[PDB]
């Protein structure tokens, strides 16, 4: 029962090396008839995957073409764990990183010439921003629509309800985005019956675990 | 060797056959084709390698097919955890290693025109020294919508950005905002804020707009 633990510093300031390990369960380095390849994939947001870069059984190192000067791999083999470093990271370098094992073996071994074995991934978010709470401002209303906008956080994530949790129906909590001072901001909105506005009240309850944030706002229609 | 996969985005009903193609830039033998799938927030799995043979654990409903140039993945039967991402992968005798683009499966629904609205920034922001401008598209598909930003009847460019939700479990529409930044030094200089939206359930594009500091 193979399995890959990844561990590495996750938030990273621009320019910082990013610096991640993985260690192997379960299998040796090379393998009962030296096969295994052991490889760094990423996927940035919204994007797809990329390889990053390989060691193998018998030692050999190679990257992807767009990385190589900046990315290092390699292997303590004493403990059973292989690392990546990827220099002078950039807001192109945020992405999902995950170590995979693959095989090239010449019974026939399960999965031959594939990656059956993933590491649960470390999500890398690259800016200078620390710790922040976010600022919570009302988007004031047949069909009404109302929400809040959580802006200028660090990092994530942002929780938001509705009353406390209890409405959900027509809520929408959009995926948060980068902006490009480093500070995260998402909106919640939800469409509620415009006949509603005067009997229920409509509060965003916003909860930032990094800052221990914790916001109650009501939203109301302007006049 | 580039993988382009096809289509962009499957859409399709539970039960139905998908067919999901993976396109080689050169000849390449089966061996070195493997297909993967991903959920959103999960690793990657791998559901066939050397073209053809399933890993382990992997059902039947899955096969692959194809020689040369051209692979692709079969799903006999879309079952719910079906809907998701799938990835080709060139796997050769030796590194580099290349991914195709990914093809999204998603659920097949009747068209469904997005409900427009548009917020200016609240006077609690505006006190702050930033604007923010919120146009939202509730509850709308198929998921390829184009919004545009109007200021004083200009259109707007690289100070915007845009949230999409993953497809809704009950109904099986997508909703969307999109942002617009400006200091607030800039927003007091213009009058009319307008966002257009252009979507395949619209027989024209509706403009929600407002004059900033009208009642």
């Amino acid at each position: 029962q193979v399995q890959l633990k990844q561990w590495g510093a996750g938030l990273l300031k621009p320019s910082e090396t990013l610096s991640l390990t993985c260690a192997i369960y379960g299998e040796s380095f090379t393998g009962s008839w030296n096969d295994q390849l052991w490889n760094w994939i990423r996927q940035p947001p919204g994007k797809g995957l990329e390889w990053i870069g390989e060691i193998n059984h018998n030692g050999d190192i190679n990257y992807a073409s767009s990385l190589k000067s900046r990315a290092t791999v390699s292997a303590d083999r004493s403990k059973n764990q292989f690392s990546l470093r990827l220099r002078s990271v950039s807001d192109a370098d945020t992405a999902t990183y995950y170590c995979a094992r693959g095989r090239r073996a010449i019974v026939e071994p399960p999965a031959n010439y594939g990656f059956d074995v993933w590491s649960q991934g470390t999500p890398v978010i690259v800016s200078s921003a620390s710790t922040k709470g976010p600022s919570v401002f009302p988007l004031a209303p047949g069909t009404a629509a109302l929400g809040c906008l959580v802006k200028d956080y660090f990092p994530e994530p942002v929780t938001v309800s509705w009353n406390s949790g209890a409405l959900t129906s027509g809520v929408h909590t959009f995926p948060a985005v980068l902006q490009s001072s480093g500070l995260y901001s998402l909106s919640s909105v939800v469409t509620v019956p415009s006949s509603s506005l005067g009997t229920q009240t409509y509060i965003c309850n916003v909860n930032h675990k990094p800052s221990n944030t914790k916001v109650d706002k009501r939203v109301e229609p302007k006049s | 060797i580039v993988l382009t996969q096809s289509p962009g985005t499957l859409s399709l009903s539970p039960g139905e056959k998908a067919t999901l193609s993976c396109r080689a830039s050169q000849t390449i033998a089966s061996t070195y084709l493997a297909w993967y799938q991903q959920k959103p927030g999960q690793p990657p799995r791998l559901l066939l390698h050397k073209g053809y043979n399933r890993a382990t654990g992997i059902p039947d409903r899955f096969s692959g097919s194809g020689s040369g140039t051209v692979y692709t993945l079969t799903i006999s039967g879309l079952e719910p955890d079906d809907f998701a991402f799938y990835y080709c992968q060139h796997l050769g005798t030796s590194p580099p290693y290349t991914f195709g683009q990914g093809t999204k499966v998603e659920i097949k629904r009747t068209v469904a025109a997005p409900s427009v609205f548009i917020f200016p920034p609240s006077d609690e922001q505006l006190k702050s020294g930033t604007a923010s401008v919120v146009c939202l598209l509730n509850n709308f598909y198929p998921r390829e919508a184009k919004v545009q930003w109007k200021v004083d009847n200009a259109l707007q460019s690289g100070n915007s950005q845009e949230s999409v939700t993953e497809q809704d479990s009950k109904d099986s529409t997508y909703s969307l905002s999109s942002t617009l930044t400006l200091s607030k030094a800039d927003y007091e200089k213009h009058k009319v804020y307008a966002c257009e939206v252009t979507h395949q359930g619209l027989s024209s594009p509706v403009t929600k707009s407002f004059n900033r500091g009208e009642c």
